[PDB]
């Protein structure tokens, strides 16, 4: 639900929405290790949940539309870029 | 689970003939032929074929024609100079398929334990592969229907086998062999940025034109489960790679590390004797 | 220089192992491990030498 | 009634089908027949050299089978084009690739019939791609020793295939034997797609391959530093003071260009990041 | 098969050898007459158990 | 230190391989000695 | 089916003669010194997947006719004399058919049968298993039947050699005879070796006046090392008969 | 075509290299080489090689069709056994050994200090070490001292046995004892080694026997 960073996420919402308390975390991932669709890195100074690579979702065809964002995105970004170093190599074509 | 087989472009050049063929029959647009070969291994090679004289309906496109004057005769031809190059397969062009191909494999599965249709390419101006397998699946559904019979991308490759560059290496007369890193790696740049974000293009075609009018393919099992795959690194703003910063001091650690003290090595092999060749040749002309 | 090395394709004129020569042009040969053979000359060396 | 410079304007699948029909065609020399169509007067083409079975018993005129002939013809039939043989081919992949005894009979006894029929020798076990073993004679006879054997008509054609003359036992058949020009066709018609499937293929395929890389360095570097070593005992032995060496074994190459290629790789390797991502 | 078999029997006279010895990794040594050796790991159109070393 | 005219083949070294051996009238050596006619022949 | 035979056979005329040829030594990777059998010298390679370091100087390899690569690789060698001594060699019916010497069956079982057994026990304690012994007396008392007894017993490596054929007319023939049954004995783990009319090819050193047993000399000395080597004989019995001990050699 | 002629260079080479021997050479580039086929060639012979290579009847490479001089191998297989070349070494000699501390002593003084200290051998200034004979009754520990003296450096043992000198063809001893020295003279002043003894080189010359 968020793309973005702060992987490592706090258990704060973990112990609020899910309904869980601070020492069950752990089973909450480790049986979630058992399970295998995430596989994160638990920071335990911090108690901090981290998140890896997971098995997102099923269906979001609002975001099988809005995935422009991303996906031209990468398109003309890295084309572009692309485009840059090209153009910035471009008189090497010898 | 086949990922690549060997190509000559030998029987390929069958394929040219015979689509110098078709260019001169009449009505037959498309060039399709049966692919001669043998497995090894999920490797392969072939080494030779032959082109059906075919003809395709427009009205009921399953017609089909593989003579077997045609087919066995001449199996006894090509069985009589190698009893190794059988049947694999066969072929045709276009780029997608046609309405009849999955009956045309089935013709001869009951000659091979894996007959395969390898559509061909007889104008390549592609963006992505030449010819490319497609092996006997049965995925169906998580339904429960009659067995769907239509055959999936089964990646292959042009492999290139043995020496056969007498003529082949000789026919170049144009082309250099680049010591990578002479601009090489910017036609590889041009390819791949160029014809994958075009690719990518296709794909904002998949996932526009599905969310327009696609049906039942839209999200069949593998546009979320790769959705996944795309969410390797997708996100909003610069995508905060924090690790991959002083991740990247270990990495440009090496090449400026070794930039550095190693082209002052560099700056040894140029400079020093530069200087003497250079004043020998100046000086000692006199 | 490079194309020069087409000449190194040509395998060698073997040591031929003459005892004397005798008249009309000819000479005796008697090839290394094999027996004689009274074959013609070339022009560029001389029955005299 | 007259001679003329010849020409063979050659199918490139011909040679495809000798180079697999010598490289698949174990040494033991073989035979077949050649299809091509007499075009004209003052040149020849190919377009077909067919496949012969296993006649594992003896290169001679025998060998032909005229069933295979009719059937082979009909196949031409029922696919689009029944051309014609132009003559006959052989193998000679074991050799220094020249005229057997019974191509000196075989071929009288092909040519009899046809017009030309001429012969072609190869061994594509003589190299991979520098030397191009392809060969073919014409056998003059002495019926025509009347007339001078000199057709010359255009020239520099065989003047350049004069320009070898040097086979062993060929030059010796200068009598009874002289060659015809082979030309490679423009066959960009097959080697534009030759050359679109050539580095489409050759070059990462789909390209989105390598774009291993550093531990190569790795043990790139130490190779990029075992041998500086040595590299530099070459300032040494420019250490003469006044004068007292030939040549100067110059080292000084084969260890720039490999650090100069080699770290363009490791630097564009280093774009790599920031030309994927972004 | 055996027309090309009495063939190759016909092609020449065909060079009686001698055998050296024979394996079972079937597989046989030849030395010809000319005394060259020639192994081969397919004997042919023979048995093992009709021949001997 | 006479510069040319010692040529010490020892003569006697695999002297049943040496010694008539492929040199059978091992005169050779004496070819040798004369075609480098400053020589010393020595053996054992 | 004989049709698929002879078909089997029509593609066997496909298949061609390989060549021996034996590895001289490995110069590279794939760079292979080897010779060909009768004759010259090549440097060639492998197939794809020889297992070129099992490929030891000295191995036999069969090559490819045309392009001379390396196809494979047999045992090594034999040489045939060893042949018809050792599978010469009979079963029989066990102990039970001698009687009378179970002093000598019970002790000459614990010096015999043990270390391949059960050599842990000796490295239970690590002292290292004895190598062999002389059985000794009046002639034909059974020395050849108890050595047939343990060729009943153990079943397995037989190596029993008559041990007077050896000195054919020639001087080191004899040593390689004992030098390529002692790597035949090298190359098989368990191996035993029998003897029999040593006085014959023991004999004793006296001063050196004649001129035929200072092969018996030689050969007592390709004895005397090779008993031990640098290398000792690992799990090679050596069982000894003879009729006469008095005039084999002391330092035996 | 500077990288064709350098790629051109081996194209014929290193699948199907036959060997020959060198001979003699007349001028530049150019030689006499004789064969394992058994006959002798006068063939042009590369710029590949070090013109210097080629003094002895050397192992060469040739083609088949052309016979071409592209490699030359100084070495020659072995002597007979060379030197075992990994482990059979069978170390009882340094940390263990039953009583020969005179032997011990000197041989360690002979062989390990030479190897090492030369600068020891220059101050004073005295030689460097030569070979050495043994004289024990048979049950001495004779060999044990070869043979981890073997194991304990890492010199090249070249051991052989001389029993097998003793021959039919003339001559032939001879040549295997100098497949020894020459392949001594090869490798290494490192260790070289051969026991043989008593009974078959005895000082009486002067029997016609
Ligand atoms: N101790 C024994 N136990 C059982 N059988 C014996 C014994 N001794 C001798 N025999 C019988 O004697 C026969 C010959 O024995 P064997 O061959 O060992 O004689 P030998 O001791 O080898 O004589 P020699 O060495 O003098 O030739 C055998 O068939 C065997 O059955
Ligand atoms: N100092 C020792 N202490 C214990 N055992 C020893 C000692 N020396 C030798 N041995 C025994 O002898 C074996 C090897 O002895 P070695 O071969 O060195 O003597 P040798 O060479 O046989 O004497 P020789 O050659 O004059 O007959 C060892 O494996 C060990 O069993
Ligand atoms: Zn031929």
């Amino acid at each position: 639900t968020r793309p973005a960073n702060h992987r490592q996420l706090t258990f704060e919402e973990i112990a609020k929405s899910a309904k869980i308390t601070v020492n069950e975390v752990e089973l909450l991932v480790m049986k979630a290790l058992s399970v295998g669709l995430v596989k994160g890195s638990i920071d335990e100074v911090d108690k901090r949940v981290h998140m890896t690579w997971v098995q997102p979702r099923v269906l979001d065809l609002q975001q099988i539309k809005g995935m422009k964002d991303r996906l031209e995105f990468w398109c003309t970004d890295v084309k572009s870029m692309e485009m840059l170093v090209e153009h910035q190599a471009h008189d090497i074509l010898t | 689970a086949v990922q690549k087989v060997v190509v000559h472009p030998l029987v390929l050049l069958s394929v040219v003939d015979h689509f110098n063929r078709i260019g001169k029959v009449g009505n037959q647009k498309r060039v399709v032929g049966v692919l001669l070969g043998s497995w090894q291994k999920k490797v392969l090679d072939v080494s030779n074929s032959f082109a059906v004289p075919f003809d395709e309906d427009d009205k009921d496109d399953s017609v089909w024609f593989l003579d077997h004057d045609y087919l066995e005769n001449m199996y006894g031809m090509f069985k009589k100079v190698n009893a190794r190059e059988r049947i694999v397969g066969w072929y045709h062009t276009g780029p997608k398929l046609h309405k009849n191909d999955i009956a045309i494999n089935e013709l001869m599965k009951r000659y091979c334990p894996n007959s395969v249709l390898v559509i061909i390419d007889v104008k390549p101006k592609d963006l992505g592969l030449p010819t490319e397998a497609y092996i006997s699946v049965e995925e169906v559904h998580d339904d429960g229907t009659p067995t769907s019979k239509t055959f999936e991308h089964v990646t292959s490759e042009i492999g290139a086998e043995e020496a056969e560059e007498v003529g082949v290496e000789h026919l170049l007369r144009d082309i250099k062999d680049t010591t990578v890193g002479t601009l090489s790696q910017r036609i590889t740049n041009q390819v791949h940025g160029l014809k994958g974000l075009n690719s990518k293009l296709l794909d904002i075609r998949s996932y526009l034109e599905k969310v327009a009018t696609g049906k039942l393919p839209i999200n069949h099992q593998i546009i979320y489960q790769l959705q996944d795959v795309f969410n390797l690194l997708p996100d909003v703003s610069l995508q905060e790679f924090v690790k991959a910063f002083y991740l990247k001091t270990n990495d440009q650690m090496v090449v400026v590390y070794l930039a550095s003290l190693i082209r002052s090595v560099v700056a040894l092999h140029n400079l020093i004797n530069n200087k003497i060749a250079n004043r020998d040749a100046e000086k000692k002309e006199g | 220089l490079r194309e020069e090395l087409q000449l190194l394709q040509e395998q060698g004129s073997y040591v031929g192992e003459v005892v004397r020569a005798m008249d009309k042009k000819k000479v005796l040969v008697k090839v290394h491990p094999e027996g004689k053979f009274v074959v013609d000359v070339d022009k560029n060396i001389d029955i005299n030498d | 009634a007259v001679d003329t410079a010849e020409q063979v304007y050659i199918s490139s699948l011909a040679l495809l089908k000798m180079l697999k029909h010598g490289r698949a065609g174990v040494p033991m020399e073989v035979m077949g027949l050649m299809l091509g169509e007499f075009v004209d007067d003052y040149t020849v083409r190919v377009i077909d050299v067919f496949a012969m079975p296993q006649s594992g018993t003896g290169v001679s005129v025998e060998a032909v089978d005229p069933v295979f002939q009719a059937k082979m013809l009909d196949m031409l039939k029922q696919t689009g084009r029944p051309e014609m043989v132009v003559g006959w081919y052989h193998s000679h992949p074991g050799f220094g690739c020249w005229l057997s005894g019974v191509d000196i009979n075989t071929q009288q006894s092909f040519e009899a019939l046809s017009e030309r029929a001429v012969a072609v020798v190869v061994d594509p076990i003589q190299s991979v791609k520098g030397k191009v073993v392809i060969d073919a004679f014409r056998l003059i006879n002495a019926n025509m020793m009347v007339l001078g054997h000199e057709p010359r008509q255009t020239t520099s054609n065989l003047g350049h295939l004069n320009k070898p003359s040097i086979q062993a036992l060929i030059h010796g058949l200068n009598r009874h034997y002289y060659s015809i020009t082979i030309n490679y066709r423009k066959n960009e018609l097959e080697q534009k797609m030759l050359l679109n499937l050539h580095k489409k293929s050759w070059m990462e395929g789909l390209t989105l391959q390598d774009y291993v890389v550093k531990e190569m360095l790795e043990l790139a570097k130490n190779y990029n530093k075992a041998v500086e070593e040595e590299d530099k005992m070459t300032p040494e032995q420019l250490a003469i003071k006044n004068v007292g060496k030939q040549d100067p074994k110059r080292h000084l190459e084969e260890h720039v260009d490999v650090l100069m290629t080699s770290n363009i790789v490791q630097c564009l390797a280093a774009m790599l990041d920031t030309v994927v991502f972004k | 098969e055996n027309s090309e078999k009495i063939k190759v029997n016909k092609t020449l006279p065909y060079l009686v050898s001698n055998v050296i010895e024979l394996l079972d990794v079937k597989c046989a040594v030849i030395k010809t007459s000319t005394r060259q050796t020639y192994f081969l790991p397919v004997i042919g159109l023979v048995d093992a158990e009709k021949l001997k070393p | 230190h006479t510069d040319c005219t010692f040529i010490r083949v020892s003569g006697s070294e695999l002297v049943q391989k040496f010694i008539g051996e492929g040199a059978r009238m091992v005169r050779e050596l004496f070819v040798m000695a004369r075609e480098h006619a400053p020589s010393i022949i020595f053996m054992d | 089916k004989q049709y698929e035979k002879s078909e089997n056979d029509l593609k066997a005329l496909q298949s061609v003669g390989q060549i021996v040829g034996e590895v001289l030594k490995q110069l590279t990777e794939e760079k292979f010194i080897v010779k060909a059998t009768n004759g010259p010298r090549y440097v060639v390679g492998c197939r794809r997947q020889l297992d070129k370091s099992k490929l030891k100087p000295g191995t036999r390899v069969a090559l490819d006719m045309t392009t001379l690569t390396i196809m494979r690789y047999l045992p090594r060698e034999v040489d045939p004399l060893v042949y018809n001594m050792s599978h010469e060699d009979p079963g029989n019916v066990s102990y039970s058919e001698i009687g009378g010497l179970s002093e000598q069956i019970r002790e000459l079982r614990e010096v015999i049968e043990l270390p391949l057994t059960n050599p842990e026990l000796f490295q239970r304690v690590g002292i290292i298993p004895p190598k062999g012994c002389l059985l000794y007396g009046p002639p034909g008392t059974g020395k050849t039947l108890l050595a047939r007894a343990v060729a009943s017993q153990l079943d397995c490596n037989f190596l029993k050699v008559v041990s007077s054929s050896i000195v054919d007319k020639y001087i080191g023939e004899s040593a390689r005879l004992i030098r390529e049954m002692f790597n035949y004995a090298r190359d098989h783990q368990p191996c035993i070796i029998f003897m029999d009319e040593i006085d014959a090819i023991g004999g004793r050193r006296f001063s050196e006046g004649t001129s035929a047993d200072r092969e018996i000399q030689r050969t007592l000395m390709e004895l005397l090392n090779q008993m031990d080597g640098f290398d000792t004989l690992h799990r090679v019995k050596m069982i000894m008969a003879t009729n006469r001990p008095d005039t084999l050699d002391p330092a035996l | 075509e500077f990288l064709h002629a350098q790629e051109e260079v081996k194209r014929i080479q290193s699948i199907p290299l036959v060997i020959g021997q060198f001979l003699e050479a007349v001028d530049q580039n150019t030689a006499i080489v004789g064969s394992t086929t058994g006959s002798n060639y006068y063939v042009r012979i590369l710029s590949t090689i070090d013109r210097e290579l080629l003094k002895p009847n050397a192992s060469v490479a040739l083609h088949k069709h052309s016979n071409a001089l592209v490699d030359v191998l100084p070495p020659e297989a072995d002597s007979s056994i060379m030197m075992l070349t990994s482990d059979q070494k069978p170390d009882v000699m340094y940390a263990d050994i039953g009583g020969m501390d005179i032997q011990k002593q000197e041989v360690r003084e002979a062989v390990e200090l030479p190897l090492t200290h030369f600068e020891l051998y220059k101050q004073i200034g005295i030689d460097p070490p030569r070979g050495v004979l043994m004289y024990g009754p048979p049950g001495c520990g004779k060999t044990m001292l070869a043979k981890a003296v073997a194991h304990h450096t890492t010199a090249a043992f070249i051991r052989v046995v001389g029993s097998e000198f003793v021959q039919k063809y003339l001559g032939e001893g001879p040549r295997m004892v100098r497949d020894v020295f020459r392949l001594a003279k090869e490798n290494a002043p490192a260790i070289i080694f051969i026991d043989e003894i008593d009974a078959i080189a005895t000082k009486r010359f002067d029997a016609q026997t």
